[PDB]
């Protein structure tokens, strides 16, 4: 139980009504998390599974973290919350070989356990760089 | 670097 | 995880029969195995490109032989998720994994991305990795029996696994999972769409099978998912703009062809996101310009590579020839069959800009069975920790390991200019150490290359002696057939051109829970000046003219008097 | 229980090719127990430590398993402690060495004990201050346990690796791991004997001539790969015997008495087995293939005679003993050991440069020679071996490959494409390799075998290749003579005159499978036409090399393979003459 | 590395030469790697002296082989033990112990080969086994010393065959090196 | 890590997420090794605005030396305090 396993406690004062200029990705993010929870009868009719992964990429201060936090506080209602885990590629224990695999397996166990989940990796190239690098 | 640790403090806690 | 069986897998039917004799036949008929006193193979390495059904095969193996009587206990590990900080606890976890796999004796262990768990052991690396590879090697084939435990490993590159883990006893067999052909992409699309309410016809699903060249199975799954999602966005868009649940009916949504076209626009396969050339068919616009020249090339490749024979090597599966055919009551005839291949080389040369980038891709589309290994410059200098000579050697090795194969070098005139000469000598020595019957095609495409580097220059050791094909400039009839589509777009009335028309109403609410004047003497004039302009043009010089005239024609796409459009086209070609 | 698993009651006669090591093992585990006074007659301590090392599947774990089965017999209680690679590491770090000591303490308790450390390089690596202090403290604990101040008891410690240089060099010392047993990839006699061991409880046995051909066709196969060959042959025989049991989930009624493993089942298995010594690299060197044997067998025989004259392969009146204990049994003692010096004096400087034209089958000659040298340890100095490492330099690769040849003799330093290898290896690397060769003693059995196309004598006499003594060792590959060309093309004219009823085009079953129950004209070919096509086929290929002849043969085999069903081969013959002329 | 290791080193420093006197306690440490010992532990007051145990030279190898073959009932000639000491450069004491062990085992295996093929005891006469020159030469051909397992072999003396070709000039080079380097240990042993 | 510190982090995180939006309690925290605090408390809604406290530059060291000098009976001229400022590149206020 002793790891970085805590849900980031989101605030309901962040939604898509506070994001500016990114409406296509919001509409693509509704079908990814919100609509499979809200309309599970329709995704089952084509037996499709929504995309469980998305990479936000861009210059700093353009709202990738804000988009993830608003995604968490978007379909967290009707006594059905979205448990938000946020990790970072700049942690001191992130490149700690032997320990970092244990922390990642425990994070994915605790994200499977709180079932509608969001894992947000703030600097994923710190965690998953190119293996053919120098 | 990967090395392990002591079996954790016993916490006698009786006195 | 979902329930799967072997019928949710398309086009890997050779390997399903090899898996049956290693997991299910030893359970059913143990007396057939101990008649020859042979232990059943219990280790297989699934390797190949991503998205090709390695995890799916590993799950279908567990859920297939599992039944009423025997349960096959499935164990899955992710790629080095067994690791703690102290390596001794990771030892105990691998040891407890194999012990509980032995406790449920009918069982399967899947190691997904086992190159991340078990790399090649070295002292210039941490001792945790060599320790876990040592205990893995002693748990798979050690001094005691491990039980009826089948060990499956998946990897994208098999050569990064430790080589003591690739020997009979542990990971005995290695199955290469290739990117699917037209037949298997057809079968995968049928597998994905068979639970749909309104199904796709066979002609469109074969059109989809031909339109999705380069797609793996994960690509085709995400394509069918995105087409169904685009149909949902088209039918009931209101659910994307409301806070809570509305009322929709599943009877109305049906996935149309235009949804699949829009999904084909935005889905990129893992062949198209690699760095080498993509074996596409010839594009439908330049097909009149190069179809005749390309056809000659298909005859030359049929001749030198024996693609049209297939009378001995028709081994789809070794069992399937035992199912329908009959065992023969000399087998030197197979050596005279292998002897028709001698040294398949082919250099396609031509003038500058004469569509070589289309011809090379169309030829690699024609060689569907072949393992394309790319030796263009961007494929060698792509990996930053890998040097150029090592990259070329690795590319040749994977061509040699998986025959029939292509060693493909586009832009050969640039290639002999940037590649240092002692890499050309390494590649020439690699090709010079091949047996003649070995089906490794050396296919280079060049652009205004001389013959002088072929006869007594750098490429003399590669023997492009009588295997030099010349792409020539397209003929006047090819140019006429090319520009006929342009003038057919000019002749199209503005009623026929698809306007994205607006709506007459809003959308209904969902409750809570003339004469296009163009005389054919004027058409003859623009035809005659288009032909007179394009005299001895290459393919790219023709595409420039076709693009400028298509820009002029698409200007006036809604005009009904096509006079001034004609005058602007004749004004441009001057 | 696994009824089809590995059997633990393996005796020492189910191991093929390792008969010196079984006798050397039985004087460590058995003979100090039976005869303690013989060791007391000298002051000798028996060797109680052996490191098994060699390629994977060579039977290192099989020898420990046969030994543990031997100690699980009556009249001598020998406890066996089996340890996997670093299973002795406890869950914590303070207890790991406490575990290891406990093993030896328990090992000392049962007083005749054997500890088998499987994969010991993962337990005891080379002590490093940059690695981890626990992996050096475990090694220090093991070093002071195998021989500290006090006696460890009558505990025999066996290790097993395929990387013995990754073991700490203090551990491989008399008193811990005195002996080092090298388990090689088996030679032809041992591949024969393993192939006999695998197929000996079979119902209808393999013939001995077929096991000879299987031992010849398998090379680079370990014992694991030979057992896999027999298993795949048996599985292919089952699935052509009864293919119905693959398409039915419920058990059908099958008798394994109609199943006989035929020869073509083994040939189909040999088409599909990649041995473990060829999975990482490309493949194995193969013998001269059956089609080009007329072109190169007469030159390859002269090469083979020259090579076993030069390397003394054919005699072996001193070496190649199957067990020295049988040599003490079956051969009298003599009752002045320079006859050994005169015997080892028959190797001066094994060099061989095979020079020839630009397409004369040098790849076939090199592979066939590397098959003829079976005991030898081939190091491949080709460009594709040196540059296939971004990490290592091609100065270090040449040096590590020569030191690998020098450490494990007899050995071949094999340089194919030497005319290329001169031009694309830098000059000082050729000077560096030459230095390693002169550091050796004349009687060192390290052959330098080179193959080259159109390499002159001006490079060999006075050039960069002058420091390798290639002066008398310059075998010229000639082009094939007319008799060789005539025998090459007679196998193709034999294809021209085959009957279409006799080509093995195997036909479909017109009838369904015999379903199992569940259980609860003539050729119009004139002999004058045959002589005409043979005459033009010969006199076209006047002074051709091997690859030019393979080009002509491939084209004519295509033309003959088109009309493979026609009973009129008369259009074929004029098509061939239209082609060649 | 961990703090248990540096904490044990710091405790050993404070217990060997710390504030309190440790008494009449001799401390000995054996090591193969002395530069993996903490350098504050190698100073006077705690490991004052450092005894370097080398691989034995020719006289020391002769004396070690004399100790090993001492209680042998059939002894060995002093000329042969000088010949064996000449031939064992790079052998430690453990390697010469194993050399005499394997030579005795080859003599036992040659005298009574039948025992290696039985399973019970067969009444060996212990007094008729004799370690010969040939058994020592086979055991020399058999044995890799521990100094040359990982690396290559040691530099060996001039071979017995070409020794007519080169021994008379090797003796001149030996004379020149004795004069140049004072090899004979001129009055300082 | 111990259990008792891990539970201290597990309650300090839940207390910081429990603190309301109308911010009337502010938690200041100081460290000399910032990447040795637990990563969780540096996440949004937690310790997220930072103040770096560098070593002083030359005018800052001049002001610090003046501050230490202030209450002496016999005074120190400002030129010597400037020279002592230029001699101490690397000196904190301590
Ligand atoms: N040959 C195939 N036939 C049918 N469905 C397929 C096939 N290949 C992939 N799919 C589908 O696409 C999905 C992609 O996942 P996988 O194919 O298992 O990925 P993989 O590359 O084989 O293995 P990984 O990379 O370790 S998850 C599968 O779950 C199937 O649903
Ligand atoms: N000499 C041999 N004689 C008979 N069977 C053999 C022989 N060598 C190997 N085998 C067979 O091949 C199997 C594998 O042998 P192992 O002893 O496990 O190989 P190994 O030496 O332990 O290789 P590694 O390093 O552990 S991968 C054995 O169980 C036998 O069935
Ligand atoms: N596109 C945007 N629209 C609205 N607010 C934004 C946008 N980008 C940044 N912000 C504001 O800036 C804050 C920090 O941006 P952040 O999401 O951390 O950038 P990044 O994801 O690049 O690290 C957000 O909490 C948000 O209030
Ligand atoms: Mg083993």
């Amino acid at each position: 139980e002793i790891a970085d396993l805590d849900p980031l406690g989101v605030d309901m004062n962040v939604n898509f009504d506070d994001i500016g200029g990114l409406d296509n990705y919001i509409d693509q993010l509704k079908e990814m998390v919100a609509l499979p929870l809200l309309y599970p009868e329709l995704y089952q009719n084509f037996n499709i599974t929504p995309p469980r992964g998305v990479l936000f990429h861009g210059p700093p201060g353009t709202g990738k973290t804000l988009m993830a936090r608003a995604l968490a506080a978007s379909c967290s209602s009707d006594e059905r919350k979205i448990t938000f885990f946020m990790r970072k590629g700049a942690d001191i224990l992130s490149k700690w070989v032997g320990e970092a695999e244990r922390q990642l397996r425990l994070l994915f166990e605790e994200a499977k356990k709180h079932q509608p989940s969001i894992i947000f990796f703030d600097e994923i190239d710190g965690l998953a760089p190119v293996r053919s690098s120098k | 670097k990967s090395t392990g640790g002591k079996a954790p403090r016993k916490q006698l806690a009786s006195k | 995880d979902m329930n799967v069986n072997f019928d949710d897998i398309g086009g890997l039917d050779n390997y399903i029969d090899q898996l049956k004799e290693m997991v299910a036949l030893p359970l059913l008929y143990p007396e057939l195995y101990q008649n020859f006193n042979i232990t059943p193979p219990r280790g297989v390495l699934f390797h190949g490109p991503p998205g090709t059904g390695k995890t799916l095969m590993a799950r279908a193996l567990a859920a297939s032989c599992s039944s009423d009587e025997r349960k096959i206990t499935f164990f899955m590990r992710k790629g080095a998720d067994i690791l703690s900080k102290w390596v001794g606890e990771a030892e105990r976890q691998l040891r407890l994994l194999f012990e509980e796999a032995k406790k449920h004796q009918p069982s399967i262990i899947f190691f997904d991305e086992i190159d991340g768990l078990a790399p090649v052991r070295s002292s210039k690396q941490e001792q945790i990795h060599a320790s876990i590879v040592s205990t893995l090697l002693a748990l798979m084939d050690g001094m005691d029996n491990r039980g009826q435990v089948i060990v499956i490993g998946a990897t994208n590159r098999p050569d990064a696994v430790d080589p003591a883990l690739r020997r009979p006893g542990r990971f005995d067999r290695e199955f290469y999972f290739p990117l699917p052909d037209v037949k298997a992409r057809f079968k995968i699309l049928q597998i994905q769409t068979r639970k749909w309410s309104s199904p796709l016809s066979t002609n469109f699903i074969d059109k989809l099978a031909f339109l999705t060249k380069g797609y793996g199975g994960a690509d085709l799954r995400s394509l069918c998912t995105e087409a169904a999602l685009i149909s949902i966005q088209r039918s009931f868009p209101q659910i994307y703009r409301s806070n809570d649940k509305l009322l929709v009916d599943p009877s109305k949504i049906k996935v149309k062809v235009s949804d699949f076209m829009l999904a084909l626009k935005k889905i990129v396969p893992s062949s198209a996101r690699s760095t080498g050339s993509s074996p596409q068919p010839l594009p439908e616009l330049i097909k009149p310009l190069l179809a005749d020249q390309l056809n000659n090339l298909k005859n030359k490749l049929d001749y030198m590579l024996n693609i049209k024979d297939t009378t001995f090597q028709r081994n789809t599966s070794l069992l399937q020839n035992f199912i329908d055919y009959e065992e023969y009551s000399y087998e030197f005839f197979e050596s005279m069959a292998e002897s028709q291949i001698c040294k398949p080389r082919l250099l396609i040369n031509g003038p500058k800009g004469n569509g070589q980038q289309y011809v090379g891709a169309a030829i690699l589309n024609y060689l569907e069975e072949f393992n394309v290994q790319n030796l263009d410059l961007a494929s060698l200098v792509s990996e930053s920790s890998r040097t150029i000579e090592a990259a070329v050697v690795q590319s040749f090795m994977e061509a040699k390991k998986r025959q029939p194969s292509v060693v493909f070098i586009p832009n050969l005139d640039i290639w002999i200019n940037t590649i240092p000469e002692n890499v050309i000598l390494v590649l020439s020595g690699l090709f010079r150490s091949l047996q003649s019957n070995e089906k490794i095609l050396l296919l280079c495409l060049a652009e205004n290359l001389d013959i002088s580097e072929v006869k007594n220059g750098i490429l003399s050791d590669f023997a492009f002696d009588k295997n030099i094909f010349q792409l020539h400039k397209p003929s006047k009839e090819n140019i006429t057939r090319y520009f006929s589509n342009l003038i057919e777009l000019l002749k199209t009335k503005p009623s026929d051109i698809p306007m994205k028309k607006r709506r007459v109403k809003p959308l209904p609410e969902l409750q809570k829970v003339k004469e296009l004047i163009l005389t054919p003497e004027q058409i003859k004039k623009v035809s005659a000046c288009l032909i007179e302009h394009c005299q001895n043009f290459t393919v790219s010089q023709l595409e420039d003219v076709h693009s400028s005239v298509a820009k002029i024609i698409w200007k006036s796409k809604s005009a009904w008097d096509k006079t001034g459009t004609v005058d602007e086209i004749i004004k441009f070609l001057s």
